[PDB]
RNA sequence: GAUGUCGGCUCAUCACAUCCUGGGGCUGAAGUAGGUCCCAAGGGUAUGGCUGUUCGCCAUUUAAAGUGGUACGCGAGCUGG
RNA sequence: GUGAAGAGGGAAACAACCCAGACCGCCAGCUAAGGUCCCAAAGUCAUGGUUAAGUGGGAAACGAUGUGGGAAGGCCCAGACAGCCAGGAUGUUGGCUUAGAAGCAGCCAUCAUUUAAAGAAAGCGUAAUAGCUCACUGGUCGAGUCGGCCUGCGCGGAAGAU
């Protein structure tokens, strides 16, 4: 039952999504539900050692973006190629 | 001493400490298993 | 306040079940010897007396967020403390079973009902009638520091003759 | 450093005085007597020294702890000294006084002059066993410390002067 | 060596690939050693690696491996020519490709399972880390 | 280190407290003299049957005098005689040689309650119980 | 347009990961003797035989019988089996 | 792509690298890769972070109480954690074995008990019976400490013919 933030972030290019893997930060997504896949970025530390809890996962999650809570549960990750940081995030709303 | 590196904890007063840039085991009643380096 | 078991669950635990007991006993602790305690909570629980080994740290703060026996000259340092809620003579009796194997003059000073009893005083107890007349002998401010005070110094003969 | 943040343990009748990261330890009894701490943070307090963190040849509290120690040890120092009583085990290899000089072997007939610096002395109860005086906690095993330099214990049955941590700590052979 | 009960391969190439194996998560358990660079691995050291973590844990759940060898690689003899020909089969290789995971777990207690992998590690010729799932 | 402890156990026969043998090195290095701990011994009621191990503990303080409390009999004699054996199973839970009744541990237990400790009756019973099971005695009434 | 080989000898020399004494740790080293063992290039560091042979086999020395390199050291050095 | 069929600049340099594509002349200037204490043109750069090792500026596994930073976390002034001191207990010198074999000589019971206390014991030990440290308790003790993880740096691993 685990509390994070989050910061309003649109990209298709390769440019602008390297530009977050250079400087620590990464991308998710939060879709279905009473809205549109809505595109966040995330920091890398915030899931890491400020978190390692099972319960990011397993129970509902706080996530504020505009001063906007929905509920969300998890779904699939994909994991850095050379680090143990996360690449990406997938989210289903809850 | 033996002349291994990795330093090994083997008793309660293990306190492993860096003597002019190599690690020792230290020992005061049992220096049967006193190292040099690590 | 509370994170343990055996440390913080003793601070809100000390000076209150002894605020609660009819007699206690306020002993320097590491100089009545910790053994000694452990081969007399054999004799200890044949008589219903208590016995809780406590340092200063519990004691330094059963004055603030908790009430005390208003007592602090045996709160400072090492302390042993016993008590007892039934037969107020025996935890002081029970003090005196302790010179056969290191000394029984480890009291610094004693508490009774909340009322502060000096260590030459106390000893009337640990001769041990009958519960009734221990009671008799001593209380807290009820009766002691009403009528008491006069018996103190016109028997000032012997401790056992002093009464409340 | 934990121990950086003490009450020092130094009394008010003995008026300890900041010199840079130079301290000289003053007041009642004894003789004056100093210590050396270098990389650290200090303020002066009065007599009872604060130490704090410092990255130059410390590593950020490295000698904070340390000078705390020191300060307190030549204050011991002055009021009494530390300990003095100095042993050897076995035979042949002296320990015994002869005025300003001690005289150890290697094993053999002739000594090999250790000496005593000033304000420093020692004397003898019988030819093993070294009874030292003065007014520091440093110059007293100091003088012990050059002193097992000559002969050393030997592990499974001491052979030489033992004091403080030496190097006779025994060992077993058989269980299983 | 780790092998298989059948086969439908013999005299593979040296197997050159040109980036990844997209397996970089934690999907077997909660928790895993990660790779985080690329190598070989003989078949024998994937064997040693579970045989290891076995010996240290004596089984309190299930282990999950995620290596398996798949091309059989040649040598020519140390004495003569090479580069002429192509000599005998002499081992098979598991490619561990890079941030791919090597070996999970979930049902053993997890700062035990970290231990026994701290431990197969040292059987490995390259560094690696601990990786904690943290998500679905 | 401190050489010399506190409140020091011994469990020796009448007959064996001042013959060496029985008694291995221990009171030796405690500081106290054997004929010395034969005369402490000797002194209680119930310390004069030879071949029945009595236990007695002493404490010494820091110049080797020592002081001492003399004790009732322990249970590992009282269970080998109501068990009606003279001998124990060897490793007991495998191999057994009798059962004690349960009212015998209390009444046992309360010519133990100057060695023992425990709070109800039933604590001492409890401590007892497995005394008992090492000689391969099975605990049930 | 190749620097001329083996084995032995002449003549050596340099890297120390030291054959050895020397300072020092350990031992499942009681003491002693050993095994173990770091520090350290300064110095000393043997000879006949049979065979075109290294290695071989045999005898011996010294407290001792080293490690490693040199267009398989050195033929604008020797022999030339 | 470059050399081959290209000068110069930088790199201990070369026939291929990094920058660029030598018309020539110009006591002119800029920028590139690359540099900026002296060798050598420009920063002993300002601001913060970390190592005491000539690591830097040669490289791996790796290991540990070598060390710091960081957020989350157990303990967290109601008093810590490790350690040094002290108790190290009751049945229990249990059963077998034995001089004693008492957690620690071997093997089985590997538990229970008053509990603000002590594992039928983590480590040691005159080679073994002894004795000893040890949490927890109570001294010392009044502020940080350690496990996970991300992360900077250290360590030994890292010994050769001028």
């Amino acid at each position: 039952m685990f509390t994070i933030n989050a910061e309003v972030r649109k990209e298709q290019g390769k440019g602008a999504s390297r530009r977050l893997r250079a400087a620590n930060k990464f991308p998710a997504i939060i879709y279905g539900g009473k809205e549109a896949p809505l595109a966040i970025e995330l920091d890398h530390d915030k899931v890491m050692n400020m978190q390692a809890k099972a319960e990011f996962y397993s129970e509902v999650l706080t996530i504020v973006v505009d001063g906007k809570e929905i509920k969300v549960k998890a779904q699939d990750v994909q994991r850095h190629p050379y680090k143990p940081k996360l690449q990406h995030i997938d989210f289903v709303r809850a | 001493m033996k002349v291994r590196a990795s330093v090994k904890k083997l008793c309660r007063n293990c306190k492993i400490v860096k003597r002019d840039g190599v690690i020792r085991v230290i020992c005061s009643a049992e220096p049967k298993h006193k190292q040099r380096q690590g | 306040a509370l994170n343990l078991q055996d440390k913080q669950a003793i601070v809100a635990e000390v000076s209150e079940v002894a605020k609660g007991a009819l007699s206690a006993v306020v002993a320097d602790s590491r100089g009545v010897t910790v053994d000694k305690m452990t081969e007399l909570r054999k004799a200890g629980r044949e008589a219903g007396v208590y016995m809780r080994v406590v340092r200063n740290t519990l004691l330094r703060r059963a004055v603030e967020g908790t009430p005390f026996e208003c007592l602090k000259d045996a709160f400072v340092g090492p302390t042993l403390i016993a008590y007892s809620m039934e037969h107020p003579g025996a935890a002081a009796r029970l003090f005196k079973e302790f010179a056969k194997a290191n000394a029984k003059f480890e009291v610094k000073a004693a508490a009774f009902e909340g009322e502060l009893i000096p260590a030459s005083q106390i000893d009337r107890l640990a001769t041990l009638p009958t519960y009734e007349e221990a009671i008799a002998r001593l209380m807290a401010t009820m009766k002691e520091a009403s009528a008491g005070k006069l018996v103190r110094t016109l028997a000032a003969v012997r401790d056992a003759k002093e009464a409340a | 450093s934990r121990v950086a943040k003490a009450p020092v343990v130094v009394p008010a009748g003995v008026d300890v005085k900041i010199n840079g990261q130079v301290i000289t330890i003053k007041g009642k009894n004894g003789e004056l007597t100093r210590t050396l701490n270098d990389a650290v943070e200090v303020k002066h307090a009065d007599n009872t020294l604060t130490f704090g963190p410092r990255d130059g040849y410390a590593d950020g509290w490295a000698q904070a702890g340390t000078a705390r120690a020191l300060l307190n040890s030549m204050v011991i120092g002055v009021t009494e000294g530390f300990t003095k009583k100095l042993q050897l085990v076995g035979v042949g290899y002296r320990a015994a006084v002869k005025g300003n000089v001690i005289n150890l072997s290697l094993g053999f007939s002739h000594p090999v002059d250790h000496q005593l610096p000033a304000g420093i002395t020692a004397e003898c109860p019988t030819q093993t066993e070294i009874v030292l005086k003065g007014a520091d906690k440093q110059v007293i095993g100091q003088v012990a410390a050059d002193l097992r330099a000559y002969r050393r214990p030997e592990p499974y049955k001491g052979k030489g002067v033992r004091y403080a941590d030496e190097v006779v700590r025994t060992k077993e052979a058989k269980k299983k | 060596m780790l092998q298989p009960k059948r086969t439908k391969f013999r005299k593979m190439h040296k197997g050159r690939n040109r980036g990844l194996a997209q397996g970089t998560d934690v999907s077997f358990g909660s928790f895993g050693l990660k790779a985080v660079g690329r190598g070989r691995l003989t078949a024998r050291q994937i064997e040693a690696a579970r045989r290891a973590m076995t010996r240290a844990v004596k089984r309190q759940g299930k282990i999950w491996i995620r290596v398996f060898p798949d091309k059989p690689i040649t040598e020519k003899p140390l004495a003569v020519r090479m580069g002429k020909g192509k000599g005998n089969v002499e081992y098979w290789v598991a490619l561990i490709q890079p941030g791919k995971v090597l070996y999970e777990m979930d049902g053993v207690p997890e700062e035990l399972a970290r231990e026994a992998f701290k431990l197969a590690a040292a059987k490995l010729p390259i560094k690696t880390t601990f990786v904690t799932k943290t998500v679905m | 280190a401190k050489k010399v402890q506190a409140y020091v156990k011994l469990q020796v026969a009448a007959g064996m407290a001042n013959p060496s043998p029985p008694v291995g090195p221990a009171l030796g290095q405690q500081g106290v003299n054997i004929m010395e701990f034969c005369k402490a011994f000797n002194a209680k009621t119930d310390s004069i049957e030879k071949g029945l191990p009595i236990p007695v503990v002493i404490t010494v303080y820091a110049d080797r005098s020592f002081t001492f409390v003399t004790k009732t009999p322990p249970a590992a004699v009282l269970l080998k005689k109501a068990a009606g054996i003279k001998s124990g199973s060897g490793k007991p839970n495998k191999d057994k040689v009798g059962k004690i009744s349960r009212a015998q541990l209390q009444e046992i237990a309360q010519t133990k309650a100057a060695d023992m400790t425990g709070a109800d009756i039933e604590a001492m019973t409890r401590s007892i119980e497995g005394t008992a099971r090492s000689m391969g005695l099975v605990v049930e009434d």
